[PDB]
């Protein structure tokens, strides 16, 4: 099984480094090319960099060029984007992607990782339930005033998926995000069985589990 | 560089029809060109290479055609997870670049919404701030209009909307109004509500409850 695990991206100050890192299993690394590729909505998607694990030879976007360095130890599997002199132009999705020979299409892609450029500090979010006073009943949970962006949301543990809606965050005017998670569950169910939302916010390592009581 | 153009940039079509998304060279690639899927939250996924070549487990609904600066992207039969943005990219020229992308949305059947509401938690209130949050759940169309009231006055500038994406098996959306208060304007009222108008329903619904109960 083919993975391009992403490590070392997270909240930078402006004018501050990052070092991201790619871990590549279940295939020859030195067999094809490695590359960067960023998304950032509104913008699309653009080609950062590019790695030859055997050789160590690697090509760079010319806007990149000078401020990143791309690097790799062949005995880890891992290669390495150093970011310099970061801008909030720079905030983005950064993708560990692989190809082979001349031809650059990327059939295998990391999971991305989020790069945010802001003067602004890490606040973990504070958990509220969200529970009422016909055959289906709703309940859910309230991620409040965290920073910087993501926050993931299971219910019991991950048991329950479907019917499970968790909205987009919200930029507040204090700068801080904000989101809910909600779930429609059958209503015989809010007696007999326990409803526990589990928020995680791995910038701040805040991990609660909140327990939804009607 | 070398400008890949897209064109539209969104797009809403049944399940079951023939979409056609169109890609543009600003020069010469032969067949030099890809064709991705990225859903949201979702790194995107390899479909067509070499202009016309469909990728291994890539379903046969999408197809590729065209050549020099004229690409073609086709979903013969639309299907509600095909939901995405779908980008070109040329890949025989540096800096490879790709396309701004098409968002492909799924034309339905008009769904109404199923409205509750939710009052702050005793939790919460211990700290100086009341949110109330009024949850519309899977509708169909996207455009729906929600009004709070506090002791049957209109509200303004004190609520924040959020939209899901559109839900990939039944291509439906969901919306949350979230109203926020201090401790103190929540604590000198009792009734709270939200009044929901969609195209689903005949006559706005809503959904209230009296603080204290």
């Amino acid at each position: 099984e083919v993975q391009l695990v992403e490590s070392g991206g997270g909240l930078v100050q402006p004018g501050g480094s990052l070092r991201l890192s790619c871990a590549a299993s279940g295939f020859t690394f030195t067999d094809y090319t490695m590359d960067w590729v960023r998304y950032a909505p509104g913008k699309g998607l653009e080609w950062v960099a590019d790695v030859n694990p055997n050789s160590g030879g690697s090509i760079y976007n010319q806007r990149f060029k000078g401020r990143f360095t791309l690097s790799v130890d062949r005995s880890k599997n891992t290669l390495y984007l150093q970011m310099n002199s970061l801008r909030a132009e720079d905030t983005a999705v950064y993708y560990c992607a692989r190809n082979l020979g001349p031809s650059f299409y990327f059939d295998y892609w990391g999971r991305g990782t989020l790069v945010t450029v802001s003067s602004a500090s890490t606040k973990g979010p504070s958990v509220f339930p969200l529970a009422p006073c016909g055959g289906t009943a709703a309940l859910g949970c309230l991620v409040k005033d965290y920073f910087p962006e993501p926050v993931t949301v299971s219910w019991n543990s991950g048991a329950l998926t479907s019917g499970v809606h968790t909205f987009p965050a919200v930029l507040q005017s204090s700068g801080l995000y904000s989101l809910s998670s909600v779930v429609t569950v059958p209503s015989s169910s809010l007696g007999t069985q326990t409803y526990i939302c589990n928020v995680n916010h791995k910038p701040s390592n805040t991990k609660v589990d909140k327990k939804v009581e009607p | 560089d070398i400008q890949m153009t897209q064109s539209p940039s969104s797009l809403s079509a049944s399940v079951g029809d023939r979409v056609t998304i169109t890609c543009k060279a600003s020069q010469d690639v032969s067949i030099g060109v890809a064709w991705y899927q990225r859903k949201p939250g979702d790194a995107p996924k390899l479909l067509i290479y070499s202009a016309s070549y469909r990728y291994t487990g890539v379903p046969s609904r999408f197809s590729g055609s065209g050549s020099g600066t004229d690409f073609t992207l086709t979903i013969s039969s639309l299907q509600p997870e095909d939901f995405a943005t779908y980008y070109c990219q040329q890949y025989y020229i540096y800096p490879y670049t790709f396309g701004q992308g098409t968002k492909v949305e799924i034309k339905r059947t008009v769904a109404a919404p199923s409205v509750f509401i939710f009052p702050p938690s005793k939790e919460q209130l211990k700290s100086g701030t009341a949110s109330v949050v009024c949850l519309l759940n899977n509708f169909y169309p996207r455009e729906a209009k929600v009004q709070w009231k506090v002791d049957n006055a209109l509200q303004s500038g004190n609520s924040q909307e959020s939209v899901t994406e559109q839900d990939s098996k039944d291509s439906t959306y969901s919306l949350s109004s979230t109203l926020t208060l201090s401790k103190a304007d929540y604590e000198k009222h009792k009734v709270y509500a939200c009044e929901v108008t969609h195209q689903g329903l005949s006559s706005p619904v809503t959904k209230s409850f009296n603080r204290g109960e």
